[PDB]
C-alpha cells in the first residue's frame, strides 16, 4: 500500500502543478487571442515506412518479451537444452532481421 | 509470390493444422488454428486487389472472433475442470461456447454469413484451400469433443446449416457463391451425423473434400469464375464438358455415383437410433442442392450456349495448364460406389 | 466461485456486445478485440495464480504473444484500406455483395 | 460428509521457543548438527503420514531436544553467541557473510568448550536414513477400492463372417 | 421457450379452452419476436418507429395466429368429444391459415397456408401420439 | 455461536474423504478482525 | 466408433494380428475393379490433354494401373482386418455376457396364433 | 472496504471496459482501454504476480497498444446519443449487479457466484527462496521445446506475412 | 480424428503440461493434488463412461477443492449468524478473535 | 576464402564482427570443458529439504547423520 501512497502523492503533486500552470494565471486580465502551419488544406499523407517500423517493433519487443526469461532460467538443471533454446531463438531473431533487411524493408528510412 | 515464400508459407499452413490434429493440449490446438489462419491470410492476397482485402479483412475478423470464443471455452474448461486433455468438456457453458465457435471458423449458419462473400473475392486456388484444407481441423477438435457435445445445439445448427446454404445457392449464378453455400450445406450435411457415428462424418469429409478439388480443378483449368464462361467453354474442350456434367451429377447424390456414398450411409445411422423424420427434410434440402446443380449442367453440357468469334483462336493452342491430379480425383469422385465399404479403413 | 472471476466474466460479455454492434469504423473493432484479449489474459493470470498451477504460467504470456502478432495483421488491413479508399470505415465495405 | 476430527489444546500446550529470527539463523548449522535423529524422526512421520495429527507428540520431542541445544548454548558460550546473534541481526539481509569474525569466534569458543563442529558445505542438502518404531500406513490417502478394469481381447483374429454385410456386399 | 412447450403441452386436449388458449398465444408470439428481431438485424430499418412497427406487426399476427390455432384446436375436440384426433389440429392449422391469410390480405395463401399448416398440425398430433422423435438421444 | 438453526453439524467436513485438507486462509482468520486478515493475506504482496 | 481399441497401438495402417488372417488374393474381384478404375484414369488423362486415348502414354497407363492396385490391395487390406476386429469383438462381448442375451424357445408353429385377415 | 480492494478493481475493471464499450472514437477508446489495462494489472499485481503483472505492462500497455496508438493516429482525422444511451444502461446494469453481490451476496446468470470477498482462497504457505511464478516461467528453456519451436516459428511467418501482404504487388 | 504421433514415435511434446498432478520444477505442490490423483487413479483405463458413472465422488471431491463453494456457503452463513447475533446482541465474541491474546510462538 | 574475408570485412566490418561472435558462442560452449562444472553446481544447489528415507536394513550408500563420510559431498567446489 506504500507503493500507492507513493504514486497517489506523485499524481496529486502533478495535478497540482498543472492547476497552477493551467488555472493560476488566470487571474490576470491580459487580453482574449482572437488568432485569426506548412499544411493548407491537404490530408495527411499515409508514410507507410512509419507503420512498418512500428510493426516491426511489436514484433522484435513480443519475442523480446519471449527471450526475457533467461536470468532466472539460468539455474535450471538442463543447461544443454536452455542454451539450444536460447541460441536457436536469438539466431531467428538475426534471420528475422536478416529478412527485413532484405526485401527492401530497411531503404527510404534506413 | 516468391517461390521460396510460397513453399514456406504452404508449410506453415500444414505444420498448424497438423499441430491441431496430433495435440495433446488445448494451447496447442489454439496454436495451431492461429498459426494456420496467420499464414493463410497471404494466400488471399495473392492477386492484390481490393476485393481480396475485403474478403481477408471479414475473414480475419470472424476467425479471431472465433478464437477469442475458444479461449473463452478454454478457460471455462480449465475453471471447472483443473486440466487441459483435448476430451469431454466439465461444463456446459464451455461446450456451447466451443461449439458456436467451431460453427463460427466452419461457416455454419447463422455464423455461415462470412462464407459466401469470402471465397467470391479471393483467386480460385485460394477458394479451394479454404473450402478443402480449412475445414479439415475443426472436424477433429469436433470429434475429440463428442461426449460433451449437447445434442439440440449441434441439430439445430446442422439443420439450419442445410437449409440456409440450400436456399442460398438456389438463387446465386456465380460459381464461387454456389461452391460456398454447397459447401455449407454439405457442413450442415457431415455435423448432422457426428453424434452417432464419427465414421460417417469422416467419410462425407474425405468424399466432399475430393469432390470440391474435382471442382476446383476444373474450374481453374479452363479459367472459368461465372456460369456464362462454364458454358462458352464447350468450344475449347468438350471432354471437359462430360467430366463437369459427371462430377455435378455426383455432386447432387445421384446414384450410382460417389455422392450417393455418404448421405445415404447417414441415413444409414439415422433410423438405427430412431429418428425418421430428419433424414427426410435433409434429402429434401438435398433435392433443392440437386436443383440448382441442374441448373447448373443445363447451363453448361446438357445445351449448347452460343459462343463468341475469338474461339477460333483459342482451338490452336492446347491447355497449357498444369492440370494435376485431375483424372485421378475425377475418377474417385464418380465411380467409388461399389467400393462402399472401405469407410472401415476411417475407424 | 469468487467475485472478481464472474466481473471479469461480466467485462468479456461486455467486450462481446461491444465488439459486434459497432457503428464506427475497424478500429473500434479490433480495440474491442483487444479487451477480449485483456479480459481472457486477466482471467488465465487469475486462475494459474490462485490453483498454484506452476507449469501453466506459460499460459498467460504465450495466450498474448501469438493473437498479438495476429492483431498486428489486422493493423495491416486497415492501412490496406486506408491505402484503398482513404477512410476505413465498415460501410465502404459493401463490394463484395454483388 | 464425516465429522473431520481434531485435536484439543490439552494435546497443543508445549513451551515455546520465543526467539527471532536472527537467533535461530546464528546458531542454526549446530542446530543442524546436534538435535538431528528427533527432527528427522519428526518429519519422516510428517512427510509419510501426511496428517498433523498424527504427528503431533513427535514433533513435542523435538520441541524438548530444541531446548536441551539452547541450555548447552546458555550456560557455557552465551557471550559469543550474544555477538554473533547481534551481528547477524543488524543486517536487514542478514547475510552470512559480513559477520566472519564473529562466526569464527563462536566456533572457536564452541570448539573448545563443547566440541561442536561447523558442517561443511554439502553436508546438509544430503539425504539420510532413520529408524523409526511406527508401522507403514498402508492406505496413507484414505482411498477406497479402485473400479474393476473391463476385460480385455483374447483368442485368435477369426476371419470375418459372410463379408462386411453391406446391404448386398458378400466379400 | 422449451417449459412453455411442456405447458401447453401439461394441459390436456379439449378440457378448458382458456390455459390452451394463452399458451399457444405466448408461443406465437415468441416465434414473432424472434422472426421480427432477425428481419430487423438483417434488413436495416429506415427508422425507429417503422422498424417497431414491423416488429409489432410480426409479433401481433404471430400471436393472432397462435391463439387462433390453439382456439379451433380447443373447440374441435370440445365438440369431437375425442382428445386423441389429428382432425382438430387439422381445423386449428386451416384456422391459423385462414387467418394468416386474412391478415396478408390474400386468399389463395390463405388455402396454401390452410393446407400446410392443417397438414403441420396433423403431424404434430401424430408425433405426440406415436411418440416420434426428431431429435433423437444417440440409442446405438 | 449457533445453538438455536435447525440442521447443522458441528465439525461437518465438506469433503467426502476423511483425508487431512490442508486449511484455507477463510478457514483459519476467516473469524478474527480485519486488521489481522490483511496482515495475512495482503501482509506479503503489499510489504514495500 | 473403436476409439478404444487402437488407442493402444496408434498410427498403424496394418498391425500384426493383421498378419493372422488370410490375405485377400491377387485375384480378388474388388482389386480388378479398382485396377480397371486406374486404367480409366489413365484415359481420362490421356483424353483431357488432347491425346490418342488408346495408343499415347502406355507407360503412364500402367504406372496409372499399378499405383493403383497396389493402394488397393492395402485398403482392401485394411478392410478386412477392420471387419475381423468387428466382429471378433462382437463375439467375444456375446461369448462374455449371456444374461443379456437369453436363449428364445422358437416355439413350433402348432400352437402359436397367428391372425389371419382374409382378402376379398 | 479496503480488503475487497481486488473486487473493488474488479468493478473499475468493468467500468473500463464500459469507458470504450460504446466506441465514440478510437483514441478515447484507446484512452479508456489503457485505463482498464492499468486496474486488471493491479488486479493481477494484487494476487501475487509480479512477473504477470510487469508483463501487461511492459508488452500489452506500453509496447503493443502504442502500436495501436500509432495506427490510429494515421487515421480518424481531428476535429454520440446512442453512445451515451449505451453507457447509461451498462452503467444500471454494473450498478444494479453491484447492488446484488453487495446484499444478497449471491447471484445466477450462468453459474451460481458468490459476493463474498475474495480473502479467503489465499494460502498461508510458503514457496521458499523463490518464487513460485517466476522459476514457472523460467522453466519455458528447460520444459518448453515445442513451445518455444512453435512460437519463433509463428513470429518468424507473422514477419514474413508483415513483408508479403503489406508490399502491395 | 485424433491421430496420435507422440504414442506413436514415442516422444513428448506437451503430456508434462496436461495435468496439474504433473511433474513441475522443484515439486511444488498444487492445492489439490491428492484430489486430482485419486481421482486420475480412479478413473483410469476404464472408459469415460464408467468414469462418470462410477467415480463421481472423488471428481466431486475434486470439483469442490478447485471451487470452493461448500466452504463458502458454510463460512457465510458462519459469518451471517455472527452478524445478527451481534444484532440482537446475545454473544460477545472472545478476545482471541480480536487480536489481544498473546499468540503461539 | 580469402579476399572475400577482407572484403566483407573493409565493407560491413559490424556484419563480420557479429558473425565472427555468434561462431565464437556457438563453438566455445562445447570446445571449453567447464560446462560439466557448471552441470554439477546447478544440480546440487539444495532448494528442497533432502527428505529422509525409511531405513529397511540395507542400504550402505546412505548415512544417518550428515557429517558421516558416506553420500555425496561437496568439496570440490571448495576446491575448485
Amino acid at each position: 500500500m506504500n507503493l500507492m501512497i507513493t504514486l497517489l502523492t506523485n499524481f496529486t503533486l502533478a495535478t497540482l502543478l498543472v492547476t497552477i500552470a493551467f488555472w493560476l494565471p488566470q487571474l490576470n486580465v491580459y487580453s482574449e487571442k482572437t488568432s485569426p502551419d506548412p499544411m493548407g488544406s491537404a490530408r495527411l499523407p499515409f508514410s507507410m515506412k512509419f507503420f512498418l517500423v512500428a510493426i516491426t517493433f511489436l514484433l522484435f519487443d513480443l519475442e523480446i518479451a519471449l527471450l526475457l526469461p533467461l536470468p532466472w532460467a539460468s539455474q535450471t538443471t538442463n543447461l544443454n537444452t536452455m542454451l539450444t533454446m536460447a541460441l536457436l531463438l536469438i539466431f531467428l531473431l538475426a534471420v528475422s532481421l536478416a529478412y527485413e533487411w532484405t526485401q527492401k524493408g530497411l531503404e527510404w528510412t534506413e | 509470390m516468391n517461390p521460396i515464400i510460397l513453399i514456406i508459407i504452404l508449410m506453415t499452413v500444414m505444420l498448424g493444422t497438423i499441430i491441431v490434429m496430433i495435440s495433446t493440449h488445448w494451447l496447442l490446438i489454439w496454436i495451431g488454428f492461429e498459426m494456420n489462419m496467420l499464414a493463410i491470410i497471404p494466400i488471399m492476397m495473392k492477386k492484390h486487389n481490393p476485393r481480396a482485402t475485403e474478403a481477408s479483412t471479414k475473414y480475419f475478423l470472424t476467425q479471431s472472433t472465433a478464437s477469442m470464443l475458444l479461449m473463452m471455452a478454454i478457460i471455462i474448461n480449465l475453471m471447472f475442470s483443473g486440466q487441459w486433455t483435448v476430451m469431454k468438456l466439465f461444463n456446459p457453458m464451455a461446450s456451447m461456447l466451443m461449439t458456436m465457435a467451431l460453427a463460427m471458423k466452419l461457416g455454419m449458419a447463422p455464423f455461415h454469413f462470412w462464407v459466401p462473400e469470402v471465397t467470391q473475392g479471393i483467386p480460385l486456388s485460394s477458394g479451394l484451400i479454404l473450402l478443402t484444407w480449412q475445414k479439415l481441423a475443426p472436424m477433429s477438435v469436433l470429434y475429440q469433443i463428442l461426449p460433451s457435445i449437447n445434442l439440440d445445439l449441434i441439430l439445430t445448427l446442422s439443420i439450419l446449416s442445410i437449409t440456409i446454404g440450400g436456399w442460398g445457392g438456389l438463387n446465386q449464378t456465380q460459381l464461387r457463391k454456389i461452391m460456398a453455400y454447397s459447401s455449407i450445406a454439405h457442413m450442415g450435411w457431415m455435423t448432422a451425423v457426428l453424434l452417432y457415428n464419427p465414421t460417417m462424418t469422416l467419410l462425407n469429409l474425405i468424399i466432399y473434400i475430393i469432390m470440391t478439388s474435382t471442382m476446383f480443378t476444373l474450374f481453374m483449368a479452363n479459367s472459368t469464375t461465372t456460369t456464362l464462361s462454364l458454358s462458352h467453354t464447350w468450344n475449347k474442350a468438350p471432354i471437359m464438358t462430360i467430366l463437369v456434367l459427371i462430377t455435378l451429377l455426383s455432386m447432387g447424390g445421384l446414384p450410382p455415383l460417389s455422392g450417393f456414398m455418404p448421405k445415404w450411409m447417414i441415413i444409414q445411422e439415422m433410423t438405427k437410433n430412431d429418428s425418421i423424420i430428419l433424414p427426410t427434410l435433409m434429402a429434401i434440402t438435398a433435392l433443392l442442392n440437386l436443383y440448382f446443380y441442374m441448373r447448373l449442367t443445363y447451363s453448361t453440357a446438357l445445351t449448347m450456349f452460343p459462343s463468341t468469334n475469338n474461339m477460333k483462336m483459342k482451338w490452336q493452342f492446347p491447355t497449357t495448364k498444369r492440370m494435376t491430379l485431375l483424372p485421378t480425383m475425377t475418377v474417385l469422385s464418380t465411380m467409388l460406389l461399389p467400393l462402399t465399404p472401405i469407410l472401415s479403413i476411417l475407424e | 466461485m469468487s467475485l472478481v472471476y464472474m466481473n471479469i466474466m461480466m467485462a468479456f460479455t461486455v467486450s462481446l456486445t461491444g465488439l459486434l454492434m459497432y457503428r464506427s469504423h475497424l478500429m473500434s473493432s479490433l480495440l474491442c478485440l483487444e479487451g477480449m484479449m485483456l479480459s481472457l489474459f486477466i482471467l488465465a493470470t487469475l486462475m494459474i495464480l490462485n490453483s498454484h498451477f506452476t507449469l501453466a504460467s506459460m499460459m498467460p504470456i504465450i495466450l498474448l504473444v501469438f493473437a498479438a502478432c495476429e492483431a498486428a495483421l489486422g493493423l495491416s488491413l486497415l492501412v490496406m484500406v486506408s491505402n484503398t479508399y482513404g477512410t476505413d470505415y465498415v460501410q465502404n465495405l459493401n463490394l463484395l455483395q454483388c | 460428509p464425516g465429522i473431520v476430527e481434531l485435536p484439543s489444546l490439552e494435546d497443543l500446550k508445549v513451551q515455546e521457543v520465543k526467539v527471532s529470527s536472527s537467533v535461530l539463523k546464528a546458531a542454526a548449522h549446530h542446530y543442524g548438527a546436534q538435535c538431528d535423529k528427533p527432527n528427522k524422526e519428526f518429519m519422516l512421520c510428517r512427510w509419510e503420514e501426511k496428517d498433523p495429527r498424527r504427528c503431533l507428540e513427535e514433533g513435542k520431542l523435538v520441541n524438548q531436544c530444541a531446548l536441551e541445544f539452547f541450555r548447552q548454548i546458555k550456560r557455557h558460550c552465551a557471550e559469543p553467541f550474544t555477538e554473533y546473534w547481534t551481528c547477524i541481526d543488524y543486517s536487514g539481509l542478514q547475510l552470512f557473510r559480513r559477520c566472519r569474525k564473529e562466526q569464527a569466534q563462536f566456533d572457536k569458543c564452541v570448539l573448545d568448550k563443547l566440541g561442536w563442529v561447523r558442517p561443511d558445505l554439502g553436508e546438509l542438502s544430503k539425504v539420510t536414513k532413520v529408524k523409526t518404531d511406527r508401522p507403514l500406513p498402508e492406505n496413507p490417502y484414505h482411498s477406497r477400492a479402485r473400479p474393476e478394469p473391463n476385460p480385455e481381447v483374447e483368442g485368435d483374429l477369426k476371419p470375418a463372417r459372410h463379408g462386411s454385410r453391406l446391404f448386398f456386399w458378400t466379400m | 421457450a422449451k417449459t412453455l412447450l411442456h405447458q401447453y403441452w401439461d394441459i390436456p386436449e379439449g378440457t378448458e379452452c382458456h390455459r390452451k388458449t394463452y399458451a399457444a398465444t405466448s408461443i406465437g408470439g415468441a416465434s414473432g419476436l424472434v422472426v421480427s428481431a432477425y428481419s430487423v438485424a438483417l434488413k436495416t430499418p429506415t427508422s425507429f418507429l417503422e422498424g417497431v412497427a414491423r416488429t409489432g406487426r410480426y409479433t401481433f399476427t404471430a400471436a393472432a395466429i397462435g391463439a387462433i390455432f390453439g382456439l379451433t384446436s380447443c373447440i374441435s375436440a370440445q365438440v369431437r368429444e375425442k382428445p386423441d384426433d389429428p382432425l382438430n389440429y387439422l381445423i386449428g392449422g386451416c384456422a391459423g391459415g385462414l387467418t394468416l391469410g386474412a391478415r396478408t390480405r390474400s386468399y389463395g395463401i390463405g388455402a396454401a397456408a390452410c393446407a400446410y399448416m392443417g397438414l403441420t398440425a396433423a403431424l404434430v398430433k401424430m408425433g405426440q401420439l406415436e411418440g416420434w422423435k426428431v431429435f433423437a438421444e444417440p440409442k446405438v | 455461536i449457533m445453538k438455536d438453526v435447525p440442521g447443522w453439524k458441528v465439525g461437518e467436513s465438506v469433503f467426502h474423504t476423511t483425508r487431512w485438507v490442508t486449511p484455507m486462509m477463510g478457514e483459519l482468520y476467516g473469524l478474527r478482525t480485519g486488521e489481522e486478515i490483511l496482515s495475512s493475506t495482503y501482509g506479503f504482496i503489499w510489504y514495500t | 466408433m473403436m476409439t478404444g481399441r487402437q488407442a493402444r497401438a496408434p498410427l498403424q495402417f496394418l498391425p500384426d494380428e493383421a498378419r493372422s488372417l488370410p490375405p485377400p488374393k491377387l485375384t480378388d474381384p474388388r482389386l480388378a475393379y479398382i485396377g480397371f478404375l486406374g486404367y480409366c484414369s489413365g484415359l481420362i488423362d490421356n483424353a483431357i490433354r488432347r491425346r490418342p486415348v488408346l495408343s499415347a502414354g502406355l507407360h503412364r497407363q500402367f504406372l496409372y494401373i499399378t499405383s493403383f492396385v497396389f493402394v488397393g490391395y492395402y485398403l482392401l487390406k485394411r478392410q478386412d482386418y477392420m471387419y475381423a476386429v468387428r466382429d471378433h469383438d462382437m463375439f467375444s462381448y456375446i461369448k462374455s455376457h449371456p444374461e443379456d442375451f437369453p436363449e428364445k424357445d422358437k416355439k413350433t408353429y402348432r400352437e402359436v396364433f397367428e391372425e389371419f385377415h382374409p382378402v376379398r | 472496504m479496503m480488503t475487497y480492494i481486488v473486487f473493488i478493481l474488479s468493478i473499475i475493471f468493468v467500468m473500463g471496459f464500459v469507458g470504450f464499450s460504446s466506441k465514440p472514437s478510437p483514441i478515447y477508446g484507446g484512452l479508456g482501454l489503457i485505463v482498464s489495462g492499468g486496474v486488471g494489472c493491479g488486479i493481477v499485481l494484487n494476487f501475487g504476480g509480479s512477473f504477470l503483472g510487469l508483463m501487461v505492462f511492459l508488452i500489452y500497455l506500453g509496447g503493443m497498444m502504442v502500436v495501436f496508438g500509432y495506427t490510429t493516429a494515421m487515421a480518424t482525422e481531428q476535429y454520440n446519443k446512442v453512445v451515451l444511451g449505451t453507457f447509461i444502461t451498462g452503467l444500471l446494469m454494473e450498478f444494479l449487479m453491484v447492488y446484488y453481490v453487495l446484499k444478497d451476496k449471491e447471484v445466477e446468470i450462468v453459474f451460481k457466484f458468490n459476493g463474498m470477498g475474495d480473502w479467503v482462497i489465499y494460502d498461508t504457505g510458503d514457496s521458499g527462496f523463490f518464487s513460485e511464478e517466476a522459476m514457472g516461467i523460467a522453466a519455458l528453456y528447460s520444459y518448453g521445446t515445442w513451445l518455444v519451436i512453435v512460437t519463433g516459428w509463428s513470429l518468424l511467418i507473422g514477419v514474413v506475412v508483415i513483408m508479403e501482404i503489406t508490399r502491395g504487388n | 480424428p485424433f491421430f496420435d504421433v507422440q504414442k506413436k514415435l514415442g516422444v513428448d511434446l506437451d503430456h508434462w503440461m496436461t495435468i496439474q498432478s504433473a511433474e513441475q520444477p522443484h515439486r511444488i505442490p498444487a492445492r489439490c493434488h491428492a484430489f486430482e490423483k485419486e481421482w486420475i487413479e480412479c478413473a483410469h483405463g476404464i472408459g469415460s463412461i464408467r468414469a462418470e458413472k462410477e467415480c463421481k465422488i472423488e471428481f466431486e471431491d475434486f470439483r469442490e477443492c478447485l471451487l470452493r463453494q461448500k466452504t463458502m456457503k458454510r463460512l457465510n452463513a458462519i459469518k451471517r449468524q455472527r452478524d445478527k447475533l451481534i444484532k440482537e446482541g446475545k454473544y460477545t465474541p472472545p478476545p482471541h478473535h480480536s487480536g489481544q491474546e498473546d499468540l503461539r510462538p | 576464402v580469402a579476399a572475400f574475408l577482407k572484403n566483407v570485412w573493409a565493407k560491413e566490418p559490424v556484419l563480420v564482427a557479429s558473425f565472427a561472435i555468434a561462431g565464437l558462442a556457438v563453438i566455445l560452449p562445447t570446445l571449453s570443458p567447464y560446462t560439466k562444472y557448471s552441470l554439477m553446481i546447478n544440480r546440487a544447489t539444495p532448494y528442497n529439504y533432502p527428505v529422509p528415507l525409511r531405513d529397511d536394513g540395507n542400504m550402505p550408500d546412505v548415512p544417518s547423520h550428515p557429517q558421516d563420510p558416506q553420500g555425496p559431498s561437496l568439496e570440490w567446489l571448495k576446491r575448485l
